[PDB]
RNA sequence: UACCGAAGCAGAAGUAAUGUUACCGCAAUAGUAAUUGAACUUAGUACGAGAGGAACAGUUCAUUCGGAUAAUUGGUUUUUGCGGCUGUCUCAGGCAGCCGCGAAGCUACCAUCCGCUGGAUUAUGGCUGAACCCUCUAAGUCAGAUCCAUGCUAGAAGCGGUGAU
RNA sequence: UGUACAACGGGGUAUUGUAAGCGCUGAGAUUAAGCCUUUGUUGUCUGAUUUGU
């Protein structure tokens, strides 16, 4: 279920990677044992869409969604938004949202069920199709939430793992400790 | 790429075009050249200055989400964009005519 | 100081015995610099697939036409120019490198050789077999078609180009066969080729290696100026033409960086003189949009077709 | 010069050094700290034991008293975790400082194995640390209660005896009672393909070029979906610019 | 700083005017270099009781310096340019004046493009093999950086071919 | 003694924000003093003077 990586020696992996039901988002790199760690445990339900956001490296803190749709950032490259749209399946949305800062995540956490941030909290309720209410320090799934009270102590959830209602991921400084409550909160067991 | 509009007077901005010095405040910087920079940073209203769009087109002097883009909806955008290329440049022409 | 307009070509490639007889070099005039967008496509870049902005310059690149072959032999002195043999026919801007007054001059250019062309060629012949058995390293000699470029130069630039092919005997017979004919540009070059480019700066000559050529213009077709991406009905004249320049019209070559010499100056161009393993050589430069912009002045507008956009209309 | 004393160190070690070398040796040599005739005094003015006691703590085992420490009987320190005992059944093999890491519920712990020089190291080593005394041994009396009758001395450290020890669920459990016992006391050299990794209506156009540019204008804005009834709406306007009379 | 050897060195991490003119050419020769550091994979793998963490190879960058460029950003402007404004009197805002914008230009690490590949050798690693069984050394012999070649700049106020009488 | 050379003509290309005057008027104006081209008009083409198997 749980899985460990290290994005180019990095120990915050929830930064260049996004989780979803549906789709998942990895940021480009040379890293073979990388992305092939993901396409293993996740197989091929689901697409492993290289991307980027307006050719930053880090897409965790950018991209905000869930199963029903992804939600991308204003500053996003055109070409990157229709490639988007090509790996993401028929079934998904996708909606551009005008925001001042791009780091969506930074404020917005959301699930197939339930979100967080009055014009984009209504926009984010009908694209999602969810209710609406820390998006750095807190995350969300069909599983429960964890925020902060991963990754050595770190007190950026939202920036060092990831996780779906199937798969999470953590980062190599994630110790014991922190692996059972992750597993705990998100009732993988 | 995106080819935005000059705010100071609605003219296009291809690529490689134009100064956007990306400042804290995060505000969109969208000029032709330094002419229409300037203008702005001397704070030269478009609205009241004559030889910018925004001001002729209320003066009188003239008139969300992706597309998968699949080979039928741009077989139709080649005529689209002739026939309101077309319709825009008569409109022009028609005011331009009225004005004289 | 450097001794002529024209700069003189210090080394050539080693010959393939395997590959067919070709050129090695090809030349042309400057004709200032473009800028240019592409998808940053090299791997292992925190880059990937971004839109890499850079600018590259454009180079002139009439038709040149091949006017003579000259063999050269491997004394132990150095090579020497066994024999040097025109090909029964010089353009008048050809003769009109050989006069420093042709307009005075009597315009005396080859007229018994020319008459000994006429003849039953045995004496051309027997100067083919010579070449044949004897030396088998062979250059051949062509002139720019200045007449075609419009610069007031008017004076054709002769400059000799080493044939890379093996079995000098098949040189001699392409150069029997192919003599006063034209070579087009994209014959020599094709895109993605990494080439090395020899000018004369603003005076000093130099040499400078890994220049890989963007775009080979052909310049017989419009939109040769556009990519597959803005495929828009432009060509690589701005409006208005060029500054210090007259017009393109003809086949052109663009290049990345800055190629030396200003404007006008006749370069010339090689093939790298190696087989460069390095991975920027083997990557294709896929082109998304090139500046269009009149570069005189501040120009708003890319062609005169969407110039009236912006004022919708004028008196 | 200054360098070499800097590097060295100087509770348990105090008697650790006192037993795996000499205490008062090793104190001496640190403590011992026109121009002919001066370089020759300073010339003439043991050293070979720093050196080696440099040598044997540059890869003996680091540890702190503070933490949780614990025929084939000495196979046990071997089989428990991925480290080396000599097979040599005689018992003075143990001279060097044998440890063991392992992880107990989420926590570290490790095993710890060890008159002459040994015998009083292996003392030192056993009082000086939190580590438990423990009596292990194959399936007479009085060597078997030898440790009993000496067991008084250092009964603070929690003693604990089991008895048949090679099967590995003898020691598992030893491992559980003693953890719990203590604290209770290849890469990217060609451009990423995406093709066929993307969903499409169909695969007729899986090779898209998207120029996203047309007529000097970006076609993003004008890529409508199925906008061919605008098309035919436009072509009417147009209709009815022309015939109304504006440009007759 | 590079290559080797010792070292409980587990891992991490000693060597250095010419028959004229014109065109196309060869090259004895003189000079010659890129530079310093960083990131990615094998890389969480060999190693190791654990802290710790490689490497031959393949990739991506950055600082200084060298050869060039102004497509465009800036330092910038005798285009004293367009428009405005104040003395000067009979709209010219004149001119020895100021202002907003300003092409063109010299020019920047103040920006852009590029900036080497084949051999003989010191030490060293080895084979065959005597003085004297052995031995890399005595005769032979493979690998290997300082040197020579490649490329680049100029061409002896040296040389070859070609056209005109 | 001919789409060759130069000056004029138009066009395109840069600075401009609406000169003076009565909406004309992104017009005109510098218009190349370090821009280009072309479709029309005009003139150009003769001396001094040195060398050669
Ligand atoms: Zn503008």
């Amino acid at each position: 279920m749980a899985t460990r990586t290290q994005f180019e020696n990095s120990n915050e992996i929830g930064v260049f990677s996004k989780l979803t039901n549906t789709y998942c988002l990895v940021a480009v790199g040379g890293s073979e044992n990388f992305y092939s760690a993901f396409e293993a445990e996740l197989g091929d339900a689901i697409p492993i869409v290289h991307t980027t956001i307006a050719g930053t490296r880090i897409i965790g803190r950018m991209t905000a969604g869930n199963r029903r749709g992804l939600l991308v950032p204003t500053q996003t490259t055109d070409q990157e938004l229709q490639h988007l749209r090509n790996s993401l399946p028929d079934s998904v949305k996708i909606q551009r949202v005008e925001e001042r800062l791009s780091a969506l995540g930074n404020v917005i956490c959301c699930n197939d069920y339930v979100a967080l941030v009055r014009e984009t909290e209504e926009l984010i309720s009908d694209v999602l199709g969810v209710e609406v209410f820390v998006g750095s320090y807190c995350s969300l799934s069909n599983q429960g939430g964890l925020v902060h009270p991963v990754n050595r102590g770190s007190s950026v959830v939202g920036a060092g793992m990831v996780v779906n209602d199937y798969l999470a991921v953590t980062g190599l400084d994630t110790t014991a400790p922190e692996l059972s409550v992750i597993e705990s909160i998100f009732r993988l067991q | 790429m995106r080819i935005y509009q000059c705010h100071f007077c609605s003219s296009p901005c291809y690529p490689g075009h134009g100064i956007m010095f990306v400042r804290n405040d995060a505000k969109e910087f969208r000029f032709c050249r330094s002419k229409c920079h300037k203008a702005f940073k001397q704070r030269r209203n478009p609205r009241k200055l004559k030889w910018t769009k925004a001001f002729r087109k209320a003066a009188g002097k003239e008139l969300n989400v992706p597309v998968r883009y699949n080979r039928e909806l741009v077989a139709t955008t080649l005529k689209a964009m002739a026939r309101i290329e077309e319709i825009r440049q008569k409109r022009e022409r028609a005011f331009y005519k009225n004005r004289m | 100081r450097a001794a002529s307009i024209r700069a003189r070509v210090k080394a050539f490639p080693k010959d393939d015995r395997s590959k067919p007889v070709a050129l090695t070099s090809f030349l042309g005039y400057k004709a200032g610099m473009t800028t240019i967008v592409r998808d940053l496509d090299r791997p292992g870049s925190k880059f990937h697939k971004r839109e890499v902005v850079e600018a590259v310059t454009v180079v002139d690149t009439p038709p040149v036409v091949v006017v003579g072959v000259v063999g050269y032999v491997e004394t132990p002195r150095g090579l020497r120019s066994l024999t040097t043999v025109w090909a029964e026919h010089l353009s008048d801007e050809v003769k009109r490198r050989f006069y420093k007054n042709w307009y005075k001059s009597k315009k005396k250019a080859f007229t018994k050789y020319s008459a000994k062309y006429a003849q039953d060629g045995a004496g051309i012949e027997r100067e083919l077999a010579r070449i044949k058995k004897y030396a088998s390293v062979v250059r051949v000699l062509v002139h720019t078609q200045i007449r075609k470029t419009p610069l007031a130069q008017k004076k054709a630039h002769l400059a000799e180009i080493q044939l890379n092919g093996g079995s000098i005997s098949e040189k001699v017979d392409w150069a029997r066969e192919h003599f006063e004919k034209t070579v087009a540009v994209d014959s020599v070059f094709e895109q993605n080729e990494m080439i090395d480019a020899i000018a004369v700066t603003k005076y000093h000559s130099r040499t400078s290696i890994n220049h890989k050529i963007y775009r080979v213009g052909k310049g017989d077709d419009e939109a040769n100026g556009a990519t597959s991406f803005d495929r828009t009905k432009k060509t690589i004249t701005p409006m208005g033409g060029f500054v210090h320049y007259g017009e393109i019209k003809n086949d052109f070559i663009m290049v990345k960086g800055c190629i030396p010499g200003n404007r006008k100056r006749i370069v010339t161009l090689r093939k790298s003189l190696y087989t460069n393993t390095s991975r920027k050589a083997l990557e294709e430069v896929s082109l998304k949009w090139i500046d269009t912009a009149s570069k005189f002045g501040k120009g708003r507008f890319q062609t005169p077709a969407e110039k009236h956009a912006f004022m919708g209309t004028l008196k | 010069f200054e360098d070499i004393l800097k590097g060295f160190p100087n509770p348990f070690h105090r008697d650790l050094m006192d037993t795996l070398y000499e205490k008062n040796h090793y104190k001496i040599s640190l403590a011992a700290i026109l121009k002919r005739a001066a370089l020759g005094r300073m010339a003439t003015i043991p050293l070979a034991y720093l050196e080696q006691v440099r040598q044997h703590i540059g890869r003996l085992p680091s540890i702190d008293p503070n933490t949780r420490t614990l025929v084939g009987k000495s196979s046990f320190l071997r089989c428990i975790t991925k480290s080396d005992v000599d097979v040599q059944p005689y018992a003075f093999t143990t001279k060097s400082l044998y440890v063991g890491h392992f992880d107990y519920k989420y926590l570290r712990f490790q095993a710890i194995d060890t008159m002459n020089n040994i015998e009083m190291q292996s003392i030192y080593a056993i009082a000086h640390l939190r580590s438990c005394v423990l009596y292990f041994m194959d399936l007479i009396e009085a060597q078997v209660k030898l440790f009993h009758s000496i067991k008084p001395l250092f009964a603070n450290k929690s003693v604990m005896v089991v008895i048949n020890c090679q099967l590995e669920e003898n020691v598992m459990e030893v491992r559980n009672k003693a953890c719990e016992k203590l604290l209770a006391s290849g890469a990217g050299v060609f451009n990423v393909n995406l093709k066929d990794k993307y969903l499409l209506e169909d695969d007729e156009w899986k090779n898209d070029i998207m120029p996203e540019i047309l007529d000097g204008k970006n076609v993003y804005d004008f890529l409508d979906p199925e906008i061919a009834a605008k098309l035919q709406a436009l072509e009417e306007e147009e209709e009815k610019l022309e015939n109304e009379g504006f440009y007759n």
